[PDB]
C-alpha cells in the first residue's frame, strides 16, 4: 500500500529451480489441475530396468513460441501442441537429431513412458493492451471425431482451464498427470500401434479476448510455452536405430 | 482458474435447501448414478433374413457401449421415430461431458412375441471396434469367417421364448485397460480399437428354414442400464446441443 | 508492496449491501459527519402508528447523475440538491408517480418523516485525470437569503465537507442525520406549511480543481448520487389523493 | 475530510502555552459564550410622535433575536454612525458562524434622562416574523389591531423613571421548536416565521399628549448580551467579510 | 498489495529534520557509505576552544541544481564539486559574502575544520523516463594526476557509490566521514598551505544510462544535491578578515 | 548500493572450498598482506660519476615510497627491459587500487660485486616530495645544499663490502600524519609534498677518485616489501590496464 521503487524496482521474484534451469515470474501463477497425482505403474506391466533421469528430463525447455496479434478474431486457436510428441516435434523442427538434448535422450533409446507433466506458458504483453488467452488441456484429442466442433472457448471453459490476461501479464501453470486408456504410451513403431505414437492430447491456446490497444499502442506480444517431465518412468530398453522421426504435423 | 470467485455480490438470503427432492418426494436425485441406471433404449431394429441359415448362425450383431451407437435416424422413407423426434437418451447425454469409463453394463432385450424359437445370446470380448462407422446393430447376411457361428468358449445364455421372450443379462469389463474412450470413436492405431467397446453381442435364433418366416420384420428393441461399479473419470465439457422444440413438425 | 496482478486485477473490493442493494467501491470512502446521531422523536409530538419500513426505505437509489467536463471554471456549481425533495424530484423528473418505487411509497401514504441520510456520491474518472470536487452539506438552505453569496468553495471548505479526487477517484461517503428546527418534516401541504415541503437543505457539489488532461485525453467524467434512508419514522397515515406532486426546480 | 492532515512536517519546538491569556492577564479567554455575555448594543432610536397616543399605545416595537436586526445605517442625511462606521458587533459576527439556536437572552433598555414617566415593557411571543424586511425597531404609528395595545396577558414589567431610567430584563426560550434559525431570515412557509426569534418586545409611556412633548426626539438605546444555557449547534462557516479600516473617510 | 488512493495519493513521507529544515522523500534511499564513522580530534593538536555550531552548521543547503536532459552521451559527468569547497563557491556564486547564509559563518571566523558529511541527491524525473546516474564520492581528487582517466562510470563502479534510477526517481544518500591525510582542513590560507584550500575531495555525479523517452515525452529532468555538517568542530578561532574568497572554478 | 544483490538466480551446487589454496597446497593464500612481504624491484641504475667525488658525497639518492617509482622505461636506445617489457610488479599493482597508508618499508639493496668499498646509507625523511616528475632515482652529479653531504643526525647504517655487497634495511614511518596518499602524486600545496613518501634514501661510497673508475657502469638495484603494521585504508577502484602480450615483438 505504501509503493518505494529504487534500482531494483519493487518486485518479487518467484522462482522455479528445476535441475539447474531457473524460471523467473514477476507475477502469480494461475494454476489449474485436470485430474488428480496419478501412481507408478512399473509393478503391473514390466519387469526390466525401470528408471528416470530426474536431471534431465525434469528441466525445462521451451517448445513452442508465438505471435499473438491485435490482427486474430474472437474464437481463433493460437497454438495446438499434442505435448509428447510436441517436445520431440519442436526439436525436429528446429533441424537436428532427438540425442543432442538432454531432455529426450531416454525417448531415443527406450520404448515406453509415463509420467506428469508440468506447463509454464508465460505472455510478456505490456500492461496497456487488453486480452485474455486460455490454456485448456485435453485428454487424448485425436480418439474424438467430433472435436473438430468441440474446439472453441464456449467448451473449453466448461472444462477447467487456465485464464492469461494481457494487462496483467500473468502465466499459466499446468499440472498435467498422466491420464491414458493404456498406463504406458509407447516412444516408437511398436506393435498394433502404428500411428498416435505417443500422444495423450492436446494442449489448445485459444483467444478469449482480442489484443486491442489505441491507435498507435504495440500490435503484437510474444507467447513461449515450457514443459517439464517431473514423474517419469522410461521401460524397455531397447536399441535408437529402431526409433523413427515423428509426423511433422 | 475455472471455478474461482473474484467477489460474490450476494444481495439475497438463505434458500432452504430440499435436499434434491428428498423433502418433497421422499427421494434425493443427486447421485447421477442412480439416474443412469434407468433403462434407456440402446436400439431397434426390424429382422430381415435374406440367405438361408443354419441353426448356428447368428440373426444379429452389435458392440456394447456405455455412450450410445451411432443415432439410427432410419431410412429417408421409413425413419426410426424414436431416434429421429427425441434425438438421444439421457446416459448418452451424461457420457458426452466424460472422457473415460470403466465398468460393467446391464442390457435388457426384448423379443417379438408371436415367434417361439429359443434364442442364444454369445458376448465376445474380441471384437475390436474399427471407427464409428459400423459401429450399429449389424444383420448378418452371410457367413464367411467365425463371425456369424455360434462359438463354443464365449460367456452365452439361451432364453426360453415359450417361457419368457425378454433377457436380463449383465455385460462385464474385461477390456485389459486402465479405461476405456467415451465419445464417438476415431480410430487411429489397432490397439486403440480394443478400448471403445467392452465386447460385442451377438443373438442368434435355432430357427429353421420353415420358422424363420415368421420372424421376418418382426421388431427386436434393446434396452440398456450402467450397472454398478460404473465410474466416469475425466470431466469434459458438453459440444453444441440442439433444441428438440426447434426441430421442424410434419405439416400436411 | 509487491504487485502481482492476475486475471481479477488485485483489488479489494468494499460492498455496502443495504436491503438487496449492493454498492461497490474500489477506493476507500472519504467520509465527513455534519452533526451527530440523532434520536427518534415518537416520544413527544405522535400518537398515530409510527413504523419505518427498512426493507424498502433503507435501500439505495440513484438520484442525480451528471457530466463532469473540462469546460467548468474554478468556483462553479455541479449539482445543487434539496435531497429529500430531490428524490420525490428524480422520480417525478423519469415521467412516472412516486408509487411505483419501493423507496418511497411510505410518503405517498404518511404525512410526516424523520430520518437520518447517507449519500454515496460516486465519480468514474480516468487515473490521468486531475481535478477536485466538494461534497458539502448545508441544513436549511432556502432559509438564509444571503445564501447567494455564501455558495462558493472558500466558505463550503470552513464547514466540514467530503472531497473527491479525480486522480484517485475516490467515494465521499455523506452520514446526514436529522437537524431541523422542528423536529419533522411534512411530505405535504399541511397546515401553516404550504410551501419548501419537506426541504431540510441543500447537497452541493462545486468544483475545487477543474478537470485538466493533455490534449487528446478523455474530456469528460461521470458523477453518480446514491440515497439511503436508514433511522427513519414515518407517522400521520393519510390519504394518498391529498398528496402533491413536488415543485419542479 | 476537512480537518484530516496527511503529513505534518514540524519544522518547530514546543512553545509555552499561556491558557488563552490566563497566565498574563489572569483570566481564560477560551470560552466564548464569557465573551458573549458581554453587552452589546442591540439598536437605537430616536422617539418620534406623530399621532395622539393613548395610556394603552405602544411607543416602540422590536423582535428579540440574538443575531442581530437589519443593520439600520439610518438616513443619508443623518446617518446612525455606529452601525455606519463599526458595522457590527461581536455577538452577531459569531452567531453568523452557526446555524441553529436555543435558550435565552438578555436585554437592557437606556431611556433617555430628562423624561420622568412610568414606562411599561411587555413580551409578546406570538408575532411571527415575515421576513428579514420590518425586522427592526418600529416606530408604532396608529393602532388597528392588537399590537399597540398594552394587552393582559403577556410577561410585563414597569420601570419607574423617576428611580432609574434603565431596565434589564431576561427573555426566555419559548418556542415549541428544538431550534430557531440563526440568519438573515428567509421566510418560505408560515411555520418557519414562528421560529426566527423569541418573542416581540413593546415598549409603552403611560404619559398623555401634554408630558410626550418633551420626549420627541430623544434617544433610547438597547443592549443586549446573549444569557445563559444558550447553546449554538451547527457549524456554518462565515460569508465574506468586509474590511472596517478600508472604508472611505468623510473628506472635507 | 490493495491500493486505494484517496485525496492524499496514498504515500508514506519519509523526514528528515535536521535543525528546522525538513526533507521530504517520497521514495527510499540508496544509501552507501565509503569508511565507518571518524573520531573526534580536539585532543592531539589543539588548546583553542574547539566548538560546533550544531544548531546552524547541521542544518540543510543546496550546493548545485542542474538539468539532467536526453542530449547527453553515455560516460559523460554533469557534477564535480568539491563539497567543502563547493558549499562557500555555491554561496559565492550567489553574489553575496559568506557571512549571510548561518551554515558558514563559522567558516569566516575559524581556521581550521573537521566534520562528517551527508549528501541528499534528489532527483525529479517523470515515471515514464529512463536513465541511471551514479554518486561516486572520491577522497581528496586533486591529489592524483592519473585521475583524468579514472573519471568514469566504469571506475566509479568498483569502489562503492549510489545509483540514481529515472523511472523509480528514488534518492541518493551519502554519508562522508572525514577521511585525509590531515586531521584538520584549513578554512583559510594557513602557513605552507596555499592552494587547495579546504578540499577533500570531488563527489562526481556522471552518467550510466542516459535519458530515454519517446517521441514526445518530458525531455529533461532536474536534480538537487543538498549537504549537511553533522559531526563538525571548529578550532583556531581567528579574524575574518583574513579569510579571502574560493578559487571560482 | 555497489555489493547489493535483488535477486541470486542461483542453478548451481555447493563447491567444495580449498581455502584458498591451503588444501592443495599447503599454504591460503587470502591474506593480501603475505603476497607484498615478498620482495620485488624497486628500480635499478647504472653508476656514473661526472665530477669529482669527495668522501662526504652521496652516489645517488631515491624518495622512499611504497605505490612504486616513476617507471623508468629507460632511454630510447638502451631501454631498462624489465620496466619495458612487463610494465610493473605486484606491489605498486595492489596499492593503486587503494587511496592512504600507513607503516613502515623493507628496502634490500644489491651493490656491485668486484667494488670492495664501504657503502654507507642514510634515511633522510626531511625532503618533500615535489610533484611525480623527480620521483626517480637521482644521480647526485653536484653538491650545492646539504643534499650531497653524508649529514650527521640521520638513520644511517653503512654495509662492509668486503663482507657482504647486500644491505637489508627498514625504513620507518616517520610522518606527521594519519595517512600518506597512494597514488601518483600530484602537487598541489607545500605540506601536502611532505606526506607522499617515508622519507629519502641517499647511497654513498667511501671511495676516492682513484676507486671510483671501477665503479662506473656498474649495476646497483634496489627491492622493497611492504613490511608489517602496513594498512592501506579506502577502498579506490582500479584504472585502465594494459594488457602485457598485446605489447609489440621486436621483429627483426
Amino acid at each position: 500500500d505504501n509503493p518505494n521503487p529504487g534500482p531494483d524496482g519493487e518486485g518479487e521474484v518467484e522462482l522455479e529451480k528445476d535441475s539447474n534451469v531457473v524460471l523467473t515470474t514477476q507475477r502469480d501463477p494461475s494454476t489449474s489441475i485436470p485430474a488428480p497425482v496419478s501412481v507408478k505403474w512399473s509393478r503391473w506391466t514390466s519387469n526390466d530396468v525401470v528408471d528416470d533421469y530426474a536431471t534431465i528430463t525434469s528441466r525445462w525447455y521451451q517448445i513452442a513460441e508465438f505471435v499473438w496479434s491485435k490482427d486474430d478474431p474472437f474464437d481463433k486457436e493460437l497454438a495446438r501442441l499434442i505435448l509428447p510428441r510436441a517436445l520431440l516435434s519442436s526439436i525436429e523442427a528446429n533441424s537436428d537429431a532427438i540425442c543432442d538434448v538432454p531432455n529426450t535422450i531416454p525417448f531415443k533409446v527406450h520404448a515406453y513412458w509415463r509420467g506428469d507433466m508440468e506447463v509454464r506458458v508465460q505472455i510478456n504483453s505490456n500492461k496497456f493492451q487488453v486480452g485474455q488467452l486460455q490454456a485448456t488441456w485435453y485428454y487424448s484429442d485425436h480418439e474424438n471425431l467430433n472435436i473438430s466442433s468441440k474446439r472453441s472457448v464456449y467448451g473449453f471453459s466448461q472444462m477447467d482451464h487456465a485464464l492469461i490476461s494481457a494487462s496483467a501479464s500473468n502465466e499459466a501453470k499446468l499440472v498435467i498427470p498422466f491420464k491414458h486408456v493404456y498406463p504406458f504410451l509407447p516412444t516408437r513403431i511398436v506393435p498394433d500401434w502404428t500411428t498416435g505414437i505417443l500422444d495423450m492430447g492436446a494442449l489448445n491456446i485459444r483467444v478469449i479476448a482480442p489484443l486491442r490497444m489505441s491507435a498507435t499502442g504495440p500490435t503484437t506480444c510474444n507467447v513461449v510455452v515450457f514443459i517439464k517431465l517431473n514423474n517419469s518412468e522410461f521401460t524397455g530398453t531397447s536399441s535408437g536405430k529402431f526409433y523413427a522421426s515423428q509426423i511433422r504435423a | 482458474e475455472e471455478s474461482r470467485n473474484t467477489t460474490v455480490l450476494d444481495t439475497t438470503t438463505t434458500l432452504q435447501s430440499s435436499g434434491f427432492g428428498r423433502a418433497f418426494f421422499g427421494e434425493a436425485f443427486n447421485d447421477l448414478k442412480t439416474l443412469m441406471r434407468r433403462y434407456q433404449l440402446y436400439g431397434q431394429l426390424l429382422l430381415s433374413v435374406t440367405t438361408d441359415k443354419d441353426i448356428d448362425h447368428c440373426m444379429f450383431t452389435f458392440p456394447c457401449l456405455p455412450q450410445g451407437l451411432a443415432l439410427d435416424i432410419g431410412s429417408a422413407g421409413s425413419p426410426h421415430e424414436i431416434f429421429n423426434r427425441c434425438r438421444d437418451g439421457i446416459i448418452p447425454l451424461i457420457a458426452s461431458g466424460y472422457r473415460f469409463y470403466r465398468g460393467d453394463l446391464r442390457y435388457k432385450i426384448v423379443f417379438p412375441s408371436n415367434v417361439n424359437s429359443n434364442i442364444w445370446v454369445q458376448h465376445r470380448p474380441d471384437r475390436r471396434l474399427e471407427g464409428w462407422s459400423a459401429a450399429k446393430i449389424v444383420n448378418c447376411d452371410a457367413v464367411s469367417t467365425g463371425q456369424g457361428v455360434y462359438n463354443h468358449g464365449y460367456a452365452s445364455h439361451i432364453q426360453i421364448t415359450r417361457v419368457n421372450n425378454v433377457i436380463e443379462l449383465e455385460v462385464p469389463f474385461y477390456n485389459a485397460t486402465c479405461y476405456n474412450y467415451l465419445q464417438a470413436f476415431n480410430a487411429s492405431s489397432a490397439a486403440s480399437s480394443y478400448a471403445v467397446s467392452l465386447g460385442e453381442i451377438s443373438v442368434g435364433f435355432q430357427a429353421t428354414s420353415d420358422d424363420i418366416a415368421s420372424i421376418v420384420n418382426k421388431p427386436v428393441t434393446i434396452y440398456y442400464s450402467i450397472g454398478d461399479g460404473m465410474q466416469f473419470s475425466q470431466w469434459v465439457g458438453y459440444q453444441p446441443m440442439m433444441i428438440l422444440d426447434q426441430l421442424p413438425a410434419p405439416v400436411v
